[PDB]
Formats: structure tokens, sequence, C-alpha cells
């Protein structure tokens, strides 16, 4: 239900160092 | 992980370490899918050709880790296993088809900044995201070359077209596998390696911004060898089995 | 090579 939303990233609206690489490949 | 980088703290809160009790050693990676369940590769536990047949009492699950070797005192949580379930049709004789296993924890772990479950894909998420060229992310404490990292490593890799996967190996590829990695010409490198098996291949949905586990690190021929690819268990194709066992008890 | 873990886990 709360799955896949990281406390230190998604929950605080912070992005990790390389996640944009993934989103840009879609 | 070969050609990856150090993971950020809390970057992969579902990452689980499969740890042998005696002797103390890293066996494989795994992932947290609920407060009580861990998903990994069946070959991490059962592989007769090498006399590998681990039972619940042989193992510990360590969750919330970052450092490979350090006991992260008020950060990681170590759990005992209650029951291990291996896919009844896991094919260790031939090609590691249906390389998947579920482990039920003795008791629920509490979530924290460092411990949080990953989502399992539904039909449409799998359909939208499992496409050649789309990149997923692999994490683990496995070897850096075909030596060992001090901290969790991460690498992002593109899913590869089925034809090129099947044409890179003599092994028979099934619908329950997909392969990923860069082609020789693409310039970029990266692959899982020994110690990374059982770990998660995850993708972030652009629709709801959640991380979903699309694959499990299953097998490869060497590590980061040109013209070769990593093979992953297709999590969605085996979700019926996953739901069945978590429903049973 | 791994740091010793608390004995209540073994
Ligand atoms: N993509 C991958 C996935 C799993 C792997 C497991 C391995 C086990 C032993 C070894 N010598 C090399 C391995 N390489 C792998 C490469």
């Amino acid at each position: 239900a709360d799955c896949g939303l990281r406390p230190l990233f998604e929950k605080k609206s912070l992005e990790d160092k390389t996640e944009r690489e993934l989103l840009e490949s879609y | 992980i070969v050609e990856g980088s150090d993971a950020e703290i809390g970057m992969s809160p579902w990452q689980v370490m499969l740890f042998r009790k005696s002797p103390q050693e890293l066996l494989c990676g795994a992932s947290l899918i609920s407060d009580r369940w861990v998903l990994t590769a069946a070959h991490c536990l059962l592989y007769p050709p090498w006399d590998k047949n681990f039972t619940e009492n042989d193992l510990l699950v360590r969750i919330g880790k970052h450092s490979r070797t350090r006991y992260e005192r008020n950060i990681e949580k170590i759990s005992m296993l209650e029951k291990i379930y291996i896919h009844p049709r896991y094919n260790w004789r031939e090609n590691l088809d249906r390389d998947i296993a579920l482990m039920k924890l003795k008791k629920p772990v509490a979530f924290s900044d460092y411990i949080h479950p990953v989502c399992l894909p539904d039909r449409e998420t799998a359909a939208s995201l499992l496409q050649a060229g789309y990149k997923g992310r692999v994490t683990g404490w496995g070897n850096l070359k075909e030596g060992q990292p001090s901290v969790l490593q991460v690498v992002n890799l593109p899913i590869v077209e089925r034809p090129v996967c099947k044409d890179s190996t003599r092994i028979r590829i099934t619908d329950n596998m997909f392969c990923a990695g860069y082609k020789p010409d693409e310039g970029k490198r990266g692959d899982a390696c020994e110690g990374d098996s059982g770990g998660p291949f995850v993708m972030k949905s652009p629709f709801n911004n959640r991380w979903y586990q699309m694959g499990i690190v299953s097998w490869g021929e060497g590590c980061d060898r040109d013209g070769k690819y990593g093979f992953y268990t297709h999590v969605f194709r085996l979700k019926k089995w996953i739901q069945k066992v978590i429903d049973q008890f | 090579d791994f740091e010793e873990i608390p004995e209540e886990y073994l």
C-alpha cells in the first residue's frame, strides 16, 4: 500500500543521483 | 556489481542481504516485499549440481544495510526465517527457469528510513515498462570484477530485445526470463556478478512514481563480458505463484 | 571478513 515510496526520497520529494537516467529512457 | 557506483543511503530500502550463519558469509541479495516476506532467486538456496541445499535454519536475513561487512548497530535489522518456498517447477537441471523463491520471516520487521518494501508489478505496469531500451536498476554487494565493495553498489541497465538475448548464449531462454545490459557498441558497461544473485531489478513507474521489482538477478556467463547479458527472473510472469503462497499462509 | 554479529541472532 505504501510500497515503492522511499522514506528518504519520494516521501520528501528528493531525487536520487541517477533516477533521471531511468525516467529518461522510458 | 561491475561498473556501478556506491549507493546513496536509503536509496534501496528493500535491499536484503542473505547471510550464512556458519561460516559467516554473504550468500546472495534479496528484496523486501512486505513486513513479513522476502523475495530471492531459488538457486541461492537450492542448487544440487554444487550440493547447495540451504534450509531456514542455515540463514539470516539482514535488512536496512549499506556497508557489506559492518554490523550497522541501530540501523540494520536481522531476521530469522520461518519457511522457505521454492517454485515447484524451478528448473535447476537445465537453465534456471522459474528461478524464484519466497522466504517468510519469523516475525515482522518495523519499517524505518532504511527499511521499506518494494512494489510487485500488476499486469499493466509490467506491460508499460518491460520494453527493450527501458532502463532498470540492479543493486548488490557482489564482486566488482569477474574485489569486493565496502558499500552497496548500484547500476542502471537497459532491457534488451529477446532475439539478441537468445542469440548471445547456447542456453535455452524461456518466457520466464528477460536479459539486460549494454551492447558492445553502446560504450557503457555494467552487470551483476557473483554475490548479486537473488537481488532486485527495479524500475520507477512514471505514472505513480513508485518503484516496482520487475526482475530477480538470476544468471549470467561471466560478468560484464562484451556480447553477453545478465538474465533475470520475470517477476510478473510468476506473480500468480507469489500470490498463491502468501495467500496460503 | 564480516564483523561479528550479536549472538542472540545465531
Ligand atoms: N549477470 C549475472 C548474474 C548472476 C551471476 C552469477 C555468477 C556466479 C558465479 C560467477 N563466476 C559469475 C556469475 N555472474 C553473474 C552474472
